[PDB]
């Protein structure tokens, strides 16, 4: 439906490093310049995961309590219920049979989610998820990293202009097998962008942090 | 004397030479290194009354916890214990971020199958080693836990396969294989079969099919903020002090100061437009340290000509002159110039004419009872051009010099044959 | 230091592959020897410091635009100073790359420069090829227009003019420096090639040559000697071609430069000591003077040129055949303007009436074709 | 493409090398550049023709 | 692959080699050749002008 | 002769690479003495005769 046209979006520190006035290239996943990302505004049990997915998350209510990752579900195979509480944010990863979301009302009713239980091979707590909220979820290398940035504009339509950079928060060190993810919410407004592997060349401030990125493969100039 | 040596020649002539190359020496260690204290439970996986099916393998995850490998290496007597990428002896130091074990059991003569590019049916579809690998393999004959005499049919391989496994990749489906015209609706028969069909365990079979306990400790570099540290100390922290360092997993030598430049909350260590270490982070008590090199600079030996006199100077590239710790049989008359740090030679004012030059306007002689002696050099004499208008100057003489002017033409035409 | 940092069990391999190492250090003081010599010969050309004359009044012409204002901390001249401050570009250091300084400091080059200015300024050109004779400036001009073929005349008698137009164009070149963003292309270019060459030879660190990793101390720390050596051996043929390519690269853009040096010097001696006959090697146009302004890392001439302007055509005859003999110019055209005949100087229009002076007979005039 | 033909594999072990022959594609494209210059100095002296 | 990367690394050693003295002696006929053009640029400048 | 072949391999790389260097550097110094000699047949051209 709604592919809109994108911006200067998906912008993420690549690795730890500290890099001061530099234009230092480097070739990793990335969302690619003016693609065309899906507004879903009850859209949840499609939502195709590829390697890497971004995610918009946009001025909201935090109505947004998590994700649930894996394709076939039905306590099978492995799944990722990440599910990100209002408090101490839930990461429980297991082989859960999955019908729908919490609908919370429109609250405090039914934490119900998921039906079964299996081995259940890894649990975690922290305080991530405390407005857009973008997301660079992407899970290579037995590694699941989680990237964000809170920029509140709260502007029309969608994401207008404004760059910044994604910060990371946590990774995750398990190998599971996704290729599916789920959106667990009246009407909504959230964006899913695919990953691809292309070259940057983010430019860093006096201290570290990207103020421009270009795009090697967008056009010739 | 070592510009004697340098220059391979009993005589030495007027001018500069370079004879070495000063480098202030490191005094100190550094083992910085983060609070863990807990130790991991290799002897677990390596103590278990079944280890795994050569298809159910294990990929156990150890992380955050002080790994102690010197006790796997004389407390136990493995058979085959090749460590690919790392040195066994040179392993308990480095911090891996993360380390795997693959743990399942194996026969004696398939035990070999566990290489970086070896095949097989069990090396081809059952197990893939990557090329790249930095990790090791443990395996050792275990003939008194999994010897059953009605055989340990529960390990069970997957000869039934077509295409051979990408590396790292965990098979579970035991449908089967198809192998031919066979319909595959079931069916078990023509051409397909189980293809986890059995495994051979009387205990009376020889050593080549014996079982083998095979646990294969694949660990990731230095790469990333290690987790998994070696047993050692940790050393304080000093500073402005050319030291060798041991952060983590980062070694080198530098004089690290209070770092003026922040980080971010997640960056651990920077680097300038070069992709030169510049910056760490300490993983001890959280402070940022500014890693520059040391001090360092090539020598140069200021000479008269050995037939002149054997007075001689020393002159350090770039040193700041106090940096002169140890040659240097004697000192006094330091002088420290724009292009270094003179030693030897008497600083006078008197400007005179260029002999030895040095840099910086700075230029070097053998002046006189002589010594040498240094000065800025002068350009030129002091004559004055009276300017004055409706005045001129003519001549009434002239001198007709003779002056000579030496151009070279051509060198030696020398061939030298290839073969 | 830079194939082996502080490494024993690579030193030690390196001991293996030869002199190398002196090879390169001494080709690399071969290029900075030569480098001293160039600024040595390009500037170092009269050994007498002529002091800057106080007063600015010569006759008309200004120099108060090329010679060193004593105002200012540094004794730089105005264009001088525009070049320093526009010609901007770090310090690598650390892993074996030292730079070493000039001889001649950027003070002594300036004063060498003003020694030349002033020099040329009081003596004209003889203080180059003897002792310097002060003679006023105008006469200096008049001498040099002479040499270009107009006579003194027409210098004395447009005096205010030529120094009108001369302060004029010399106000206008700092402008045209200034506003223009080429302007100095080839010292940043020498500058950036150099900066860029050097940047490529930190960058070829960083790379693993076929071996397992790209530090030397990992390498030597994960692994046993016995195969630790085929590694560093790999990282050791990596950065020795490397640094022979760097040293190579270096050599030939050092022997541009001395082409280059060697050219300016040729410039400075035959332009600023004197006046050049050869026609647009010392600016476009008759040269009359240069005056050497001091840059970084190289020099900048403000070439002098008288230019023909506005130009009035008329009839021309080779000869006059007064009494059948065949009177030809001495030095000058025959010219006229319609009805009256004159002979004039052949760079500018001034006419005389033809007078046995300025003219040679040279027998009957049945020979000469054209002649009226 | 001189020294591996429309290889994939053979670029991939090309690139540990660094930049060691991009150096090569500038200096040739710098010479390219002078050629041009010569030409234009030599014979584009007067621009009135 | 892991046994062919050898030939592939010895293959790609020496026509590296062979490109760079190429490259060589490319710029030093330049150098010359720019020499020559300098002289022409001169002789034009000087004698028909 | 198999493990000779290696010996003499690495031989044989090494006294390449010290020949070209030689040689270029017989190059370049070359260049400059040949730049030297047309600037001493020009002084002679245009000082003796
Ligand atoms: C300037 O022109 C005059 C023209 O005569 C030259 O003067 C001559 O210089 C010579 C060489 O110094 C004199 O010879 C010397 O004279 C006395 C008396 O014998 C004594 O000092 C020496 O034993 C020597 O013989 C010569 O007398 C002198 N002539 C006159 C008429 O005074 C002079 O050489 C020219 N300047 C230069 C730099 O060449
Ligand atoms: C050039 O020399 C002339 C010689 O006449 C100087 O002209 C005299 O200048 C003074 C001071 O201004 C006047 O009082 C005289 O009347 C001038 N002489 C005549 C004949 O008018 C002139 O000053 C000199 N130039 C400089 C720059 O000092
Ligand atoms: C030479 O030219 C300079 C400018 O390039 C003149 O300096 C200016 O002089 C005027 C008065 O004539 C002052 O109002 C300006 O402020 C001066 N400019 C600067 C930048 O200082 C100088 O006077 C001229 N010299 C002579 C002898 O005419
Ligand atoms: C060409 O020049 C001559 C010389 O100046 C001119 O002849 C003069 O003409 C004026 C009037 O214009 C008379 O008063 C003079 O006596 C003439 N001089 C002589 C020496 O005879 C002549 O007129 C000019 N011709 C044109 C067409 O301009
Ligand atoms: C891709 O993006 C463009 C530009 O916004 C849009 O027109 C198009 O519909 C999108 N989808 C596809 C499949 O091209
Ligand atoms: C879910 O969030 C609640 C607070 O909203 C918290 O008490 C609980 O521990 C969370 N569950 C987790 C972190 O698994
Ligand atoms: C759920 O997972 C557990 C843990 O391995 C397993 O024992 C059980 O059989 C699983 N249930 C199903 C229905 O697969
Ligand atoms: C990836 O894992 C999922 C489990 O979420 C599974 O359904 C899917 O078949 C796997 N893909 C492949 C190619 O095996
Ligand atoms: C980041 O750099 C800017 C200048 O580019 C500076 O003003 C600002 O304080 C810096 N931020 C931090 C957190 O140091
Ligand atoms: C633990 O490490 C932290 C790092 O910030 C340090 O401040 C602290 O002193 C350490 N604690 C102990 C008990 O060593
Ligand atoms: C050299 O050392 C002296 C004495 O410690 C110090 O005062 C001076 O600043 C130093 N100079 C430089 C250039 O570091
Ligand atoms: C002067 O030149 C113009 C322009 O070419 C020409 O038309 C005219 O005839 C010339 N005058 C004479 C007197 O030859």
């Amino acid at each position: 439906p709604a592919y809109t046209n994108s911006f200067t979006r998906g912008v993420y520190y690549p690795d730890k490093v500290f890099r001061s006035s530099v234009l230092h290239s480097t070739q990793d996943l990335f969302l690619p310049f003016f693609s065309n990302v899906t507004w879903f505004h009850f859209d949840n049990p499609v939502l195709p995961f590829n390697d890497g997915v971004y995610f918009a998350s946009t001025e909201k209510s935090n109505i947004i309590r998590g994700w649930i990752f894996g394709t076939t579900l039905d306590s099978k195979t492995q799944s990722l219920l990440i599910v990100n509480n209002a408090t101490n944010v839930v990461i429980k990863v297991c082989e859960f049979q999955f019908c729908n979301d919490p609908f919370l009302g429109v609250m405090e009713s039914e934490f119900r989610v998921y039906s079964s239980a299996n081995n259940c091979t890894f649990e975690y707590v922290s305080q991530p998820f405390l407005n857009l909220r973008e997301f660079v979820f992407k899970n290579i290398d037995g590694y699941f990293k989680i990237y964000s940035k809170h920029t509140p504009i709260n502007l029309v339509r969608d994401l207008p202009q404004g760059f910044s950079a994604l910060e990371p928060l946590v990774d995750l060190p398990i190998g599971i097998n996704i290729t599916r993810f789920q959106t667990l919410l009246g009407a909504a407004a959230y964006y899913v962008g695919y990953l691809q592997p292309r070259t940057f060349l983010l430019k860093y401030n006096e201290n570290g942090t990207i103020t421009d990125a270009v795009d090697c493969a967008l056009d010739p100039l | 004397s070592e510009t004697k040596c340098t220059l391979k020649s009993f005589t030495v002539e007027k001018g500069i030479y370079q004879t070495s190359n000063f480098r202030v020496q490191p005094t100190e260690s550094i083992v910085r290194f983060p609070n863990i204290t807990n130790l991991c439970p290799f002897g677990e996986v390596f103590n278990a009354t079944r280890f795994a099916s050569v298809y159910a393998w294990n990929r156990k995850r150890i992380s955050n916890c002080v790994a102690d490998y010197s006790v796997l290496y004389n407390s136990a007597s493995f058979s085959t214990f090749k460590c690919y990428g790392v040195s066994p002896t040179k392993l308990n130091d480095l911090c891996f971020t993360n380390v795997y074990a693959d743990s399942f059991v194996i026969r004696g003569d398939e035990v070999r199958q566990i290489a970086p590019g070896q095949t097989g049916k069990i090396a081809d579809y059952n197990y893939k080693l990557p090329d790249d690998f930095t990790g090791c393999v443990i395996a050792w004959n275990s003939n008194n836990l999994d010897s059953k005499v009605g055989g340990n049919y529960n390990y069970l391989y997957r000869l039934f396969r077509k295409s051979n496994l990408k590396p790292f990749e965990r098979d579970i489906s035991t449908e089967i294989y198809q192998a031919g015209s066979t319909p595959c609706n079931g069916v078990e028969g023509f051409n397909c079969y189980f293809p986890l069909q059995s495994y051979g365990f009387q205990p009376t079979n020889g050593v080549g099919y014996q079982p083998y306990r095979v646990v294969v400790l694949s660990f990731e570099l230095l790469h990333a903020p290690a987790t998994v540290c070696g047993p050692k100390k940790s050393t304080n922290l000093v500073k402005n002090k050319c030291v060798n360092f041991n952060f983590n997993g980062l070694t080198g030598t530098g004089v690290l100061t209070e770092s003026n430049k922040k980080f971010l909350p997640f960056q651990q260590f920077g680097r300038d437009i070069a992709d030169t270490t510049d910056a760490v982070r300490d993983p001890q008590t959280l402070e940022i340290l500014d890693i520059t090199p040391c001090s360092f600079g090539g020598v140069s030996v200021i000479t008269p000509g050995t037939n002149t006199s054997n007075q001689v100077a020393v002159l350090y590239q770039d040193v700041n002159c106090t940096e002169v710790p140890v040659v240097y049989s004697t000192g006094s008359n330091v002088f420290q110039t724009r292009a270094g740090c003179l030693i030897g030679a008497e600083h006078v004012n008197n400007s005179y004419e260029c002999d030895i030059p040095i840099g910086a306007g700075i230029c070097a002689s053998y002046q006189t009872s002589q010594s040498i002696i240094a000065y800025t050099m002068s350009l030129g004499a002091e004559n004055s051009c009276a300017y004055s208008n409706n005045s001129i100057a003519i001549p009434t003489n002239f001198t007709i010099s003779v002056t000579t002017e030496i151009l070279p033409v051509s060198m030696t035409k020398t061939s030298v044959d290839c073969t | 230091m830079y194939i082996c940092g502080d490494s024993t069990e690579c030193s030690n391999l390196l001991l293996q592959y030869g002199s190398f190492c002196t090879q390169l250090n001494r080709a690399l003081t071969g290029i900075a020897v030569e480098q001293d010599k160039n600024t040595q010969e390009v500037f170092a050309q009269v050994k007498q410091i002529y002091k800057t004359p106080p007063i600015k009044d010569f006759g008309g012409f200004n120099f108060s635009q090329i010679l060193p204002d004593p105002s200012k901390p540094s004794k730089r001249s105005p264009i001088e100073d525009l070049l320093f401050n526009k010609v901007t570009l770090c310090a690598q250091k650390f892993n074996g790359l030292t730079v070493l300084p000039p001889l001649l400091t950027d003070e002594m080059i300036a004063q060498y420069t003003s020694a030349l200015l002033a020099g040329t300024i009081c003596s004209g050109w003889t203080f180059g090829a003897g002792p310097a004779l002060q003679i006023p400036f105008p006469m200096q001009m008049a001498y040099r227009f002479n040499g270009i073929g107009v006579t003194q005349n027409v210098l004395y008698e447009n005096q205010k003019l030529i120094a009108n137009q001369f302060n004029s164009a010399i106000g206008k070149i700092q402008d045209s420096l200034s506003s223009t963003p080429s302007a100095l292309g080839k010292l940043q270019d020498v500058v950036n090639q150099n900066a860029q060459a050097l940047n490529t030879l930190v960058k070829q660190l960083s790379s693993n040559f076929g071996a397992i990793s790209s530090v030397l101390n990992d390498i030597l720390s994960r692994l046993d000697p016995p195969e630790a050596e085929v590694q560093i051996d790999r990282l050791i043929t990596g950065r020795l071609q490397s640094l022979q390519t760097y040293v190579t690269q270096q050599l030939i853009r050092a022997a541009e430069i001395r082409a280059s040096a060697n050219l300016a010097a040729t410039k400075m001696s035959e332009c600023v000591l004197g006046q050049s006959k050869r026609v647009d090697f010392c600016g476009k146009g008759y040269h009359l003077m240069s005056f050497p302004q001091s840059a970084p890392h190289g020099v900048v001439f403000l070439h002098v040129t008288y230019v023909p302007a506005q130009e009035k055509n008329f009839t021309t005859a080779p000869a006059i055949c007064h009494d059948g003999k065949a009177h030809f110019p001495r030095e000058g055209v025959f010219v006229s303007n319609g009805t009256h005949w004159f002979v004039t100087q052949r760079n500018f229009y001034e006419p005389q009436i033809i007078t046995t002076d300025n003219t040679f007979v040279s027998g009957n005039c049945d020979v000469v074709i054209g002649i009226v």
